[PDB]
């Protein structure tokens, strides 16, 4: 599975995305917290 | 959109604008179309009509697809409306699956190899072979019953399939839909060279290239070991490679799965992306917008 | 899994989380969203949206997964969003239910080779025979003229293909497309007996089992009667099976 | 097929052709004219196109 990730036409496309995703999980919670306070 | 024709591809986007619209003309004048507010308490207005100018559009949109709002009417006179819809949902759903479906059934059914060793029965590419050279002296007396019918079909119009030379064939072969029949050795180097240029099926018969000699002579006895001694070096094949090297066409998919694959579905996710950023500058816009409103 | 392949899974994967993400993240940021919670609310001054993580997390999960979820959006941002989402969803899985018939209906409507002739028109399926094992002899002597093109296929191999060892022959079949023609007996013993093999056709030839005497045997008569008196009972019947099938059947599939 | 039965000549007792005809069907046999005669008088109409 490591080279199942890693092996993939530009895999740097499916890290992008993964970041993408992962920063954007990262930001929601801030919000939900923000809410829970309001 | 392709298992469509796309004047129904914009007929229906006009007729969900038509049934939106047509919704909320139906709506607004409807008496039973009034919920009360504060529903449990008997002191308000009826304004709840559960239909804006946006939730005709909205649900226009989201009944299509099956999982619907819960935005229905309470009026029988909107119900009927809803229910030709929910029919013509069913009906353009019934039709795009089974559509896509014979598309793909018959691409898989599509059998490209040309048969891959016999292009009899198929009797339509015209295949050919280098005119009166060693293929149709093979092809004559052959006796193996197919390609028997190869040298029959050459022999009726041998007048086009017959080519005047090597590079002539090939250049017919460039030209239209024409294959072609000589020796794997050329067929591998030109093909080694000529890289888009393809190779068809594996091998039919086998001769042999030895040394001529004079009859009787010693020496053909003598380069025989020699000969000999190459092969089991395996200068021969190196040596077979140095000529037959050439340009290295770039891999193709053969042995992978037709099964669907991005080059086949991918556009929908481009289409996505594209949608919510659109999305998100006209919530930014909107957001502004309110706040002009108040502010 | 198999009639979608996996360079669309992890986009699945991917284009979900996607849009979860970013409808939630269009809809919290939104001035129409907030919302009065009371049934008879008298105008309250708590409004706020529903949403959360699990709520559009599985909202996402639920229309993937081909079924309305609740709370609907209301904004036209997320609105037309999720409507974006139910249309992805819904034209990926009726794509693969698309491409999953191909493959069933694909595979049914297939047909394997099962005649002799029919074989004869065949080219990448080898024929194969212990030769001169009174099969491949009487194929040099056939008359018919499917027959006469598998002779002529026969000596067109000139012994490239054809083996001279029974089981030689037999795993050839096993491992490659090779036919191997030989003798009905042992063809049901081995069949029987064995995995992955096959009984394939009719029978082409009628030789016959026997009994070799001389000119003068008493017994010839006399077994002739016999034999057929077995043969009315059937006792080589029940031998047959004692020597074919009593192993054939505990080693049949 | 259920049974096994054969199709044979008949003769009374001590026939010098019981012999002589029993080779003659083994030759003809091998010769495999019975085989396309059979086919012959036992050929018929032959199956229509039904696919
Ligand atoms: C191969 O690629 C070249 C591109 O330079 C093109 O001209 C040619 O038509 C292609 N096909 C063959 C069979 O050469
Ligand atoms: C199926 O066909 C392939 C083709 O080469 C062969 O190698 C293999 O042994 C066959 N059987 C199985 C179980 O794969
Ligand atoms: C049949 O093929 C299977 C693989 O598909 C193999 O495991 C098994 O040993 C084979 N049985 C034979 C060749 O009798």
């Amino acid at each position: 599975k490591t080279h199942g990730t890693i092996i993939g036409v530009t895999s740097g496309i499916v890290l992008v995305l993964l970041i993408i995703s992962i920063l954007v999980q990262v930001k929601q919670p801030r919000k939900k917290v923000m809410a829970c306070k309001t | 959109l392709n298992p469509l024709s796309p004047d129904i591809w914009m007929y229906v986007l006009l007729a969900c604008l038509g049934v939106s619209c047509v919704l909320f003309v139906i709506a607004r004048f409807s008496p039973y179309e009034w919920y009360n507010p504060h529903p449990c308490n008997p002191d308000s207005d009826v304004v709840e009509n559960n239909f804006t100018l946006l939730n005709s559009f909205w649900f226009g949109v989201g009944a299509l697809m099956q999982q619907g709002s819960e935005l229905m009417p309470k009026a029988l006179s909107t119900r009927i409306v809803g229910g030709i819809w929910w029919f013509f949902t069913l009906i353009i759903i019934s039709s795009y699956t089974a559509n896509l479906a014979a598309f793909l059934t018959v691409e898989r059914m599509e059998s490209p190899i040309d048969s891959a060793d016999d292009l009899a029965k198929q009797t339509k590419i015209e295949y050919g072979a280098v005119e009166d050279g060693a293929t149709m002296t093979f092809f004559k007396k052959s006796k193996i019953s197919t390609y028997d019918k190869m040298w029959a079909f050459m022999s009726s119009r041998r007048q086009s399939v017959l080519v005047k030379s090597n590079e002539e064939g090939i250049q017919r072969v460039l030209t239209s839909d024409y294959a072609f029949l000589m020796e794997s050795t050329t067929i591998e180097f030109v093909t080694q060279r000529n890289c888009n240029l393809t190779q068809i099926g594996g091998l039919i018969d086998s001769k042999g290239y030895g040394v001529g000699t004079p009859m009787g002579s010693p020496y053909r006895d003598k380069i025989t070991i020699a000969i000999l001694q190459l092969q089991e070096e395996g200068k021969l094949h190196m040596m077979k490679e140095k000529w037959w090297r050439g340009n290295g066409c770039p891999e193709e998919e053969s042995k992978e799965a037709s099964a669907l694959g991005v080059q086949n579905i991918g556009g929908i996710f481009i289409v996505l992306a594209a949608g919510l950023v659109l999305s998100v500058f006209v919530a930014v816009g909107e957001f502004l917008y309110k706040s002009k409103k108040n502010a």
